[PDB]
């Protein structure tokens, strides 16, 4: 009484509705410190003349 | 060495028949890595076998 397990299980089948369904869900956290930069976005490299 | 939080080394190995004390010559020490890494060095220990 008035104890209770917090940890619950999702229930997952294929029969459970769209909204419902399970999401994988990927949560990218962009931080810029005090620290180099060193990730970048992609390059070019064009042609040579 | 570590200049504006990058730090560098320079490496240069040459044979020489040696006994004591260093030989007399003229070396021009090459680049090895460069490490981005930023952090305060105040100390450094050699670690031997």
């Amino acid at each position: 009484f008035n104890c209770y397990f917090p940890l619950q299980s999702y229930g997952f089948q294929p029969t459970n509705g769209v909204g419902y369904q399970p999401y994988r869900v990927v949560v990218l956290s962009f931080e810029l410190l005090h620290a180099p930069a060193t990730v970048c976005g992609p390059k070019k490299s064009t042609n040579l003349v | 060495k570590n200049i504006d939080g990058y730090f560098k080394i320079y490496s240069k190995h040459t044979p020489i028949n040696l006994v004591r004390d260093l030989p007399q010559g003229f070396s021009a020490l090459e680049p090895l890595v460069d490490l981005p890494i930023g952090i305060n060095i105040t100390r450094f220990q050699t670690l031997l076998a």
